[PDB]
């Protein structure tokens, strides 16, 4: 994903209502060409309020869109299988296994494996060695009362690597299988 | 020790304390009302489910969609995604 | 493209179910071979009337042999 | 040599000779506890020819 | 009887003049020895009890409890191996002469033919299970534990010790036998009333009953893996063996005194199932479904109908196994990840699938799946509790769903979900757990097979 | 090998088989092949195991109680006759036991046997059953799980003095 | 009679070949799938042959091999009761079970532990043959159970989905509270009659009162998934298809219907129960018709349709008419197996696509399927001489031509028609219209499992009906003369719900957006129950126990009444004792005290 | 406020070691010698020769001697028209009802 | 229409009026908000990075959790009126309730017993 803000301002508002308030309408216009044509007359909605300037006019609007959206949503909206909701979701969580457990595995089973394994180390010692510069580099961009935001640093100086980043680079496949 | 959830917060100062042990807010923060029942000092989170929270956010643990450090509810288990669900219903 | 799939370690496992069912079979297999063997060849006891005169002893009622022996033997 | 291994599992022998007593323990108790020997209503016989005692 | 106690003392010699490399290898080796010649008992008679000697004896009831016991000490040794393996060479000595201790009492406890005997012993099984959670705890709850059980055993039985000592100086024997043959009917008197109440409540304490179980969660929560099996498996049956001992001479007031007991056990299973619906610690919820399972066996006892009492014996002996279990697994849980609350560790079936399957079949047999010698218990009780009143059949069944819903809970909860990510530290499961494990189970799937040896002397 | 007087089965009745159609039974045939295939080979190796038992042809013989005196002609502290009597009275209680299973074994060998017919063609067995229930029940019920001799003779010496009274009325 | 014990156990020890070798290397290897479906099928075959006896001759045999304890009077032993019901379903089982392995070797392939899942399978295919063929009520719930705990395992075939979970965990819970209602019965049972074995159970209870059997209905509405216990089947559709199309199609489900079928002696004694039975069935048919009219998601909607079948079944019940009903259990069990099938096809060529809105133009794209779908939805519809027409007809037959609660009867014909309307919702949004499914197409059925499974049920869909009813002896007296328009009702009602659907989605087409009806949002919310009946009890039960149970009671009153009281108490006369004033004037004054008070007291 | 060691760290894993090790003791010989007895003792004897003993164990519990006296009873009873079962356990003419 | 919350059913984010309030007050409580969650996401993902930590990150929440739902109840626990009525009637109230149930039902069974109406036919199990 991507680092979360503090707020979302009232563009950023309408934009997810605009996304959420087509996507109802096309699980109630099952049929393509249905969908498509009440999609642009609700996008004129949108379109006739575009000029709207006024912010207390703006929210006062937003608010009636929402609650619109509400008394139109659909009980029973499509989601995309593998998004949370989904009939898949989550299907092959169980499949994922963590890399730590390799290093647990029996010298034979390492040795089913060498070449793997080998490369592996060489994943370990990358970690190790540019750890320290992670945490260095993470104070030496900290805010003085700590971080306020979550978003991280990208890597400043050639030769280091991002700061905290072996979970998302060595994270498991999405099917593991 | 001083980590531990403690009696009631009765002086502001108190239940700024409270505030700052629980990693929340003093605005934010609120005990449970001193009934008598034992709950202490400890937060009083929204009734809200794992459920409703933001399933794309990332969580530090993302079955039970919560971060660590973050105050926990009290009803938790009650609230965790696979029991009771307060999330909001379209009727 | 044949890519390596992250697993527990499962030689343990494998290796305790392994000596478990060794250890099981080690006495089972010539228990189970003694049992066939036994009621195939010795086979089990007639209800005879108890002849005159003659008092059977305890291990006498009984009609499985490993039941008899055991009878016998052990109490 | 067999002397170092008794010297190091001599305690192996401690408790099979317990339950070996003890089975010696329990009969004497059996053997003290012969007074109806054959003089129960219901199991009452007379001994067979060389028969000491019925051991009841 | 000697034939198992007397190897039961021999076991203490060795221990403490065996090499400090071979004490857990020769205890274990002769503990088996010892349930292999206890298996003998098992042998017992169609009417008349084994009488030994005229100090011990056995029957249908004491044999499958003596057997169990005997079995249980090596498990015990083979649990406590792990977290006693940094103790010095004496105290490790000290703890396994603790259990021996422990296993000799209770073998006198079950086979003593005088009920003051019965009390002497079954009032020594305090020592050794308070030295054992006192100073082998690993919390520092392990004191007001200790206190908790202690004193509310202690209070339970000087009242039966003052009781026995009058039925001795009234009826003038207190063997079992002779208690039997010379049973007195019991009038409504106050004073009977009050001996009655003595009689019963030192065994309702020791089996917990709704109200004076709080020791129960502390003593098996505080106490290590060992103490924990004991406490679960056969000192918790200790109450209903008295129980059922001491009801041949409560009767007919047994009638009239048990509705209070009756109801609280009724209502008890019920709510403490709920109480385990909601619990944070794997072992207080083990613990809570325990005081559950022996609620049930309380109520058996007090019907006093001879369905009950068969169901009572076969549900003793399947939750000691099954109780037993639950609490190594979560031990074995504990000691990878150094914390008993249940939600810190999440999705242990992917890291360690044998483990899981243990934890399933446990969590089967804990909710009564057909036909496990758990479910022959429990019904045989629902039988014998709809003879007494139709009515008892909402609470049975409720208390069934309950149980099978904490049981999968605990199941779902630790071995299923996502894994928890920063727990790095779960390696594979040891031989000797999974031993443990099988050492637990296959006793029990075998039982089921032949159940009349462990349905009681009332088959 | 059992007593047919004790488990009555009743001559049976198989149809001639009288086809009418052309067509082969599957049914025939299917039977012809597992004779064959299953019935000779088992039989073999049964009268093989047979042979074998016929060698080593040994009896076990059958334990009879003689009678003792009952708990109602016992002194009232005599232990050992008071011992003596119980023990009988368990025997008897077991016997009493296994004739009501007996009963009960013929009650549902007839319901299956019967058919359609199980309401009427079973009125016997269930009379028997119903006879047996009443008198097992009349001598041992409500005495508890810690039952005796002795509450046996005070249920029946209570059931005489009620049926003295109900007499005397 | 001799091949036909003989063949009758070894059936179901067959089946139990693969489980034992799971132990072996087999299990390993790739090939346990193949050995446990060929097993299967030879075990079919086997199968055949008691039917065919019983078919030529009427043969019924109990065989209790072993006896496993002997309860005082109550003798317990392992029994098999090999009768019309056990032996013809163990065919029609095995039959089903050996194409939905198929299909699960084609569906499941890729699955990691597809060779656990083929254990499970053959697992919960031995409980439910156990629960077939039992004698005493203690082996019925041997099966009942084991039924449960398979389906809890195979609908959370997936760990890491925590819907999968609660699904399963709701499962067990439903199931159980039926299991209360069938534990009741055996207690009854072995109070009043003295035995758990049908003979004696059947023959001593000619009343049968309301107490046993209101239990069995219990039960029966657990596992069949009526009203009030409906929940459960929908949203076990959380595993894997072949898993709901075996157990949650045509075998699990049905274990109710069973049960309730298999007590028809003591049933037809009692008559409040048949009532209830017949009303219940009636609500259960509505409803669950009426949710499936409004379900996007196709598996949801072949779900709700067993469920609506498993209330006629439990209508037909209420009818007295216990042999029809196992009929309609047979053919159910042939042609919605194939329907859920053909669903798991569609599933997995449009790559896990559940929602019907996005699979568009399916009849060209996959003819194999779109043929087995159509002859399935007719056959579910009672289309004339298929499956269908031989048992839903005669049902509906029956029950127009009886004393019946008219508000049932009506509600059943009502329900005829949304079974018309929920096929044509899954014929018309799914096979027909112009595709709606994403790009990059990767459909292809060329597979010869999924073929060859899917065959051999439509083989069975289209004739196993008239073969089944032509050969069975006949048990029921049939309602020979009958007004024109009742005898034609059954169709009737089908054209009329084929039509009126059909126009509805038309007028779908129709460029005009109309905001949700209260009437449709009641329908696709499942009538509200899955949300205010699985929010409202569940969160008064939790929140009680933690509070009430836990705190207010162990951990405060019950702790305050005895050991605190206590120990304060001692702690106070501990305080007073120890006054540690330690002065000899006062307690020299105590003993003054002392000697005055004994001299007046004790004189 | 005390001079004390620091918490030892996380419990030396076994394998760590050696990767055979079965658990029980860190000397692998021991842990060998260990497991082979826990094993052969615990699966090969008691699971296996004591169930094998209690399987076969003598019927001293009177159950085929029960049938079979009920058997005789039975035959005796209907050859004589007694009832299968009387309404009596004992003799009411050794009973002195008051 | 509009939707009515409840107790089980919340008020979603996008019919909540507190959503779209844009103060500066609220503004800063926002940031403040999103500053402890980094602070802490920030701790949590520091050791749990970290290539030489080898065990469970301790997460004091979840320690206070466990804590304040069993070890603290007791101390802050008082005898308010509102406790004790509501442990009395949920303690004994359940208790008594059920007997009296019970205790009718066997009185009635007894008495039935006792004229002999309660049929006992085949009742030879108990």
């Amino acid at each position: 994903f991507s680092a979360p803000a503090a707020y979302l301002t009232h563009q950023q508002k309408v934009l997810r209502l605009y996304k959420r308030a087509l996507r109802h309408l096309e699980s109630w216009c099952v049929h393509r060409d249905k969908y498509r044509y009440f999609a642009c007359l609700m996008r004129a909605r949108f379109d006739e309020h575009k000029n709207e300037k006024d912010m207390v006019k703006a929210t006062q609007l937003l608010r009636q869109a929402e609650e619109e959206f509400w008394y139109g949503q659909h009980p029973q909206p499509y989601i995309f299988p593998e998004s949370p909701g989904g009939t898949s979701y989550e299907r092959y969580e169980c499949y994922k296994v963590p890399e730590w457990c390799l290093d647990d595995w029996h010298p034979s089973e390492k040795a089913m494996y060498p070449d793997y394994f080998a490369k592996r180390e060489q994943w370990k010692r990358l970690r190790r060695e540019s750890w320290e510069r992670e945490v260095k580099q993470l104070q030496e961009e900290t805010p003085p009362g700590g971080p306020r935001t979550e978003a991280l640093p990208p890597a400043r100086k050639e030769g280091d690597l991002p700061p905290l980043w072996w979970h998302i680079v060595t994270r498991p496949r999405e099917r593991p299988m | 020790k001083d980590m531990f959830p403690g009696p009631y917060p009765k002086t502001p100062e108190e239940r700024a304390a409270a505030a700052k042990k629980y990693n929340m807010r003093v605005e934010d923060y609120e005990p449970y009302p001193d009934d008598g029942m034992g709950y202490g000092d400890y937060p009083k989170l929204p009734d809200r489910s794992q459920q409703e929270r933001d399933p794309w956010y990332d969580w530090d643990h993302p079955d039970l969609r919560l971060n660590w450090g973050e105050p926990i509810h009290w009803d938790l288990d009650m609230y965790i995604r696979n029991r009771v669900d307060t999330s909001p219903t379209p009727v | 493209k044949r890519l390596f799939i992250i697993k527990p370690s499962g030689f343990y496992d494998r290796r305790f179910l392994k000596l478990m069912r060794f250890y099981i079979l080690l006495t089972g297999i010539p228990v189970a071979i003694g049992i066939t063997l036994v009621n195939v060849f010795i086979g089990e006891a007639e209800l005879a009337d108890i002849p005159e005169g003659y008092v059977p002893e305890h291990w006498e009622y009984f009609k499985h042999p490993i039941s008899r022996w055991i009878a016998r033997t052990f109490y | 040599n067999v002397l170092q291994i008794v010297r190091d599992h001599w305690v192996h022998i401690l408790v099979p000779v317990g339950f070996v007593f003890g089975c010696y323990l329990d009969r004497r108790s059996d053997e003290k506890l012969t007074a109806f020997r054959n003089k129960s209503l219901l199991f009452k016989r007379e001994l067979r020819p060389n028969e000491e005692v019925t051991w009841k | 009887m000697l034939k198992i106690i007397i190897p039961t003392t021999m076991l203490l010699p060795m221990t403490w003049m065996s090499k400090h490399n071979m004490i857990w290898i020769n205890a274990t080796v002769h503990s088996l020895l010892i349930s292999l010649i206890s298996l003998s008992l098992l042998n017992q008679l169609g009417e008349n009890s084994l009488n030994f000697s005229l100090t011990f004896f056995s029957d249908s009831l004491s044999a499958p409890l003596l057997v169990l016991t005997t079995w249980l000490l090596p498990l015990m040794l083979m649990a406590s191996q792990s977290h006693l393996s940094k103790e010095t060479t004496t105290r490790k000595k000290l703890y396994i002469t603790m259990l021996i201790l422990l296993q000799l009492f209770l073998i006198m406890t079950f086979t003593a033919t005088e009920l003051i005997l019965f009390y002497i012993l079954f009032e020594a099984t305090l020592v050794p299970t308070l030295i054992i959670i006192t100073r082998w705890g690993n919390q520092t709850e392990r004191l007001n534990a200790g206190l908790y059980f202690l004193f509310y055993t202690l209070a339970g039985s000087l009242p039966l010790l003052v009781a026995l000592v009058y039925i001795q100086n009234t009826t003038g024997s207190l063997n079992f036998l002779i208690i039997h043959y010379w049973s007195h009917p019991l009038s409504n008197s106050w004073s009977n009333i009050f001996m009655w109440l003595a009689c019963i409540m030192a065994f309702m304490v020791k089996m917990p009953l709704y109200g004076l179980h709080l020791w129960l969660p502390k003593a098996h929560v505080e106490a290590p893996i060992a103490g924990s099996m004991v406490l679960a498996a056969v000192l918790l049956k200790l109450g209903g063996y008295g129980m059922m001992r001491i009801t041949t001479i409560l009767n007919p007031l047994t009638n009239y005194m048990a509705y209070p007991f009756l109801m609280l056990s009724m209502w008890g299973m019920i709510m403490t199932s709920s109480i385990c619906l909601r619990q944070t610690d794997l072992k207080s919820l083990i613990a809570y479904s325990s005081v559950s399972h022996m609620a049930l066996v309380i109520v058996a006892i007090m019907i006093q109908t001879p369905w009950s009492f068969m169901g009572a014996t076969a549900l003793m002996i399947a939750h000691g196994l099954t109780s037993s279990m639950l609490f190594c697994l979560a031990n074995t849980n504990y000691e990878r990840v150094h914390s008993r609350t249940m939600i810190l560790a999440r999705g242990l079936q992917t890291l360690l699938p044998l483990m899981a399957t243990w934890w399933l079949m446990a969590s089967l047999t804990n909710l009564a799946l057909p036909p496990s010698i758990n479910l022959i218990g429990e019904l045989f009780i629902i039988t014998a509790s709809f003879s007494w009143s139709n009515i008892t059949i909402i609470l049975m069944g409720m208390n069934m769903m309950i149980t099978a819903l904490y049981s999968l809970y605990m199941l779902i909860t630790t071995q299923r979900g996502k894994y928890t990510h920063h727990i790095n530290n779960i390696k594979a499961s040891f031989t000797r757990e999974n031993a443990l494990m099988a050492l637990h189970i296959l006793p029990l799937l075998l039982l089921t097979l032949n159940p009349k040896m462990i349905l009681g002397p009332l088959y | 090998s059992w007593d047919k007087d004790v488990y009555p089965e009743p001559p049976r009745r198989t149809p001639a088989p009288a086809p009418q159609t052309s067509l082969p039974n599957p049914v025939t045939y299917l039977t012809k092949i597992f004779d064959l295939l299953v019935d000779r080979p088992v039989t073999l190796a049964r009268e093989f195991i047979e042979q074998q038992h016929a060698k080593n042809r040994y009896y076990y013989y059958h334990r009879e109680f003689r009678r003792v005196p009952d708990i109602t002609e016992c002194e009232e502290k005599d232990i050992l006759c008071m011992f003596e009597a119980e023990m009988q009275w368990r025997r008897d209680y077991k016997v009493d036991q296994e004739i009501v299973n007996i009963i009960q074994e013929r009650l549902k060998a007839c319901q299956q046997r019967e058919g359609e017919s199980y309401r009427q063609n079973c009125a016997k067995e269930l009379e028997q059953f119903t006879q047996v229930s009443k008198a097992f029940q009349d001598r041992y019920s409500d005495l508890g799980a810690h039952y005796s001799a002795r509450k046996c003779l005070a249920k029946q010496k209570q059931r005489m003095l009620a049926e003295r009274k109900a007499a005397k009325e | 009679m001799n091949p036909f014990a003989s063949l009758t156990l070894t059936t179901l020890i067959i089946l139990t070949i693969p489980i034992m070798m799971s132990n072996s290397n087999i299990y390993k290897t790739n090939l346990y799938p193949n050995y446990v479906k060929t097993t299967v099928s030879y075990a079919f075959t086997l199968s055949l042959v008691p039917l065919l006896m019983f078919m030529h001759t009427g043969q019924e045999m109990i065989i209790s091999n072993w006896h496993w304890m002997t309860l005082q009077t109550v003798e317990l032993s392992l029994s098999f009761k090999m009768d019309y019901f056990s032996v013809m379903f163990i065919p029609v089982a095995l039959f089903v079970t050996w194409s939905i392995m198929e299909f699960s070797m084609w569906y499941m392939h890729s699955d990691p532990f597809i060779n656990r899942f083929f254990k499970y399978l053959v697992l919960f295919l031995i409980t439910m043959m156990i629960l077939v063929t039992a004698n005493n009520l203690f082996q019925l719930f041997i099966g009942w159970e084991g039924v449960g705990i398979m389906s809890f395992l195979l609908i959370g075939w997936w760990h890491g989905r925590t819907d999968a979970n609660t699904a399963a965990l709701q499962a067990i819970l439903y199931n159980r509270i039926g299991d209360i209602g069938f534990v009741l019965s055996m207690a009854w049972f072995l109070t009043h009659s003295n035995a758990w074995d049908l003979q004696q159970i059947f023959m001593l209870n000619n009343e049968c009162p309301n107490m046993p059997l209101i239990g069995l209905l219990l039960a029966a509405a657990g596992k069949s998934a009526q009203f009030g216990l409906h929940p459960w089947l929908p949203s076990a559709m959380e595993g894997p298809t072949p898993v709901s199309a075996l157990l949650h199609s045509s075998t699990m489900v049905v274990a109710g219907v069973f049960l309730l079928i298999r007590f028809y002696p003591l049933m037809e004694t009692n008559k409040l129960v048949q009532t209830m039975t017949l009303c219940l069935g009636a609500i259960t048919t509505l409803f669950t018709a009426l949710c499936a009219i409004t379900q996007n998601d196709i598996k949801k909607i072949v779900a709700f349709s067993t469920s609506s079948q498993l209330g006629l079944m439990m209508v037909t019940i209420g009818i007295n008419q216990p042999h029809l009903a196992f009929l309609h259990i047979c053919m159910h069990a042939f042609f919605k197996a194939m329907l859920f099938m053909c669903s798991g096809s569609i599933i997995h060529s449009l790559n896990d696509e559940q929602d019907i809105r996005k699979m568009g133009g399916l009849y060209k794209a996959m003819p194999f399927t779109t043929t087995a779908l159509i002859i399935g939805s007719l056959a579910l519809t009672g289309m004339p001489y298929l499956t269908g027409f031989y048992s839903k007809d005669l049902i509906i037959e029956a029950v127009n031509m009886s004393y019946t609660n008219a508000w049932a009867l009506l509600m059943t014909l009502i329900a005829t028609s949304l079974t018309a309307a929920y096929s044509t919702r899954i014929i018309f949004f799914a096979f027909l219209g112009k595709p709606r499914f994403p790009p990059l197409v990767l459909i292809n059925e060329n597979n010869p499992l999924l073929i060859n499974s899917i065959k051999r049920l439509l083989i069975g869909s289209i004739f196993a009906g008239f073969i089944i009813s032509n050969n069975i002896p006949p048990m029921t007296v049939p309602n020979t003369t009958m007004p024109l328009y009742m005898k034609m009702t059954a169709l009737i009602v089908t054209i009329m719900g084929f039509m009126l659907a059909l126009e509805l989605n038309n007028t779908t087409y129709y460029l005009k957006f109309k905001y949700p009806s209260q009437t449709y949002k009641f329908s696709n919310m499942l009538g509200y129950y899955p949300s205010i009946m699985h929010r409202l009890p569940t969160y008064h039960n939790l929140s009680m126990s933690q509070k009430s149970a836990s705190s207010l009671l162990d951990l405060i009153w019950l702790e305050t009444i005895l050991p605190k009281t206590t120990s304060f108490i001692q702690m106070k006369m501990s305080i007073m004792v120890s006054n540690q004033k330690g002065l000899i004037k006062l307690y020299f004054l105590s003993f003054l005290i002392t000697i005055m008070i004994s001299m007046t007291l004790f004189n | 406020i005390r001079l004390q060691e620091d918490p030892d760290p996380e419990d030396e894993n076994l394998y760590e070691k050696n990767p055979d090790s079965h658990g029980y003791d860190k000397d692998p010989i021991v842990d060998l010698w260990n497991m082979r007895v826990v094993f052969f003792f615990g699966f090969s004897i008691v699971l296996v020769l004591g169930s094998t003993f209690v399987a076969y164990l003598p019927d001293y519990r009177m159950q085929e001697w029960a049938r079979r006296e009920a058997e005789r009873l039975v035959k005796y009873r209907e050859a004589n028209g007694l009832p299968l079962m009387e309404s009596n356990c004992f003799d009411p003419n050794k009973i002195q009802l008051p | 229409p509009k939707y009515k919350p409840s107790r089980l059913a919340t008020l979603p984010a996008t019919l909540d009026p507190a959503e779209y309030d844009i103060s500066p007050e609220t503004r800063k409580a926002q940031a403040e908000r999103l500053a402890i969650r980094s602070r802490l996401k920030r701790e949590y993902l520091l050791q749990y990075n970290d290539p030489n930590r080898l065990g469970v990150i301790e997460d004091p929440a979840l320690i206070r959790w466990t804590y304040a739902r069993s070890a603290n109840i007791y101390p802050n626990f008082r005898p308010t009126p509102k406790t004790s009525l509501l442990g009395a009637l949920f303690g004994i109230g359940p208790l008594f309730f059920w007997y009296y149930v019970f205790k009718t039902d066997r009185d009635k069974k007894e008495k039935l017993i006792q004229e002999g109406k309660l049929d006992q036919t085949f009742n030879i199990s108990y």
